[PDB]
């Protein structure tokens, strides 16, 4: 059961991508502010479906 | 009355001092030098009286 989101992906991922771009997620996981979410980010583009 | 009248709501920090004062102050200076990778801006809440 490494999948989360309810997607396809492993954790360890997911927390890499978090930290590569926000230094979030070794304190949780939340939604970043807009202004550290800029168009190309990576949380505005993910889009997880089943 | 005056809050510290009653010692209570002083050790509860409801009335008092603020976050930097009771804090040794190594610690504080710790969290100051580390806010971003490592917070610890939460842990601890400091009252207002009107």
């Amino acid at each position: 059961g490494y999948n989360v989101a309810q997607c396809n992906m492993t954790k360890d991922w997911f927390l890499v991508q978090m930290l590569a771009n926000y230094n979030i997620g070794y304190q949780g996981f939340y939604i970043p502010e807009s202004y550290k979410d800029r168009m190309y980010s990576f949380f505005r583009n993910f889009q997880p479906m089943s | 009355a005056t809050p510290s009248m009653m010692p209570q709501w002083s050790y509860m920090h409801i009335s008092g001092q603020d976050a930097s004062e009771y804090l040794s102050p190594g610690l504080v200076q710790f969290a100051r030098a580390t806010e971003t990778y490592f917070s610890l801006n939460n842990k601890f809440r400091n009252p207002t009286v009107a």
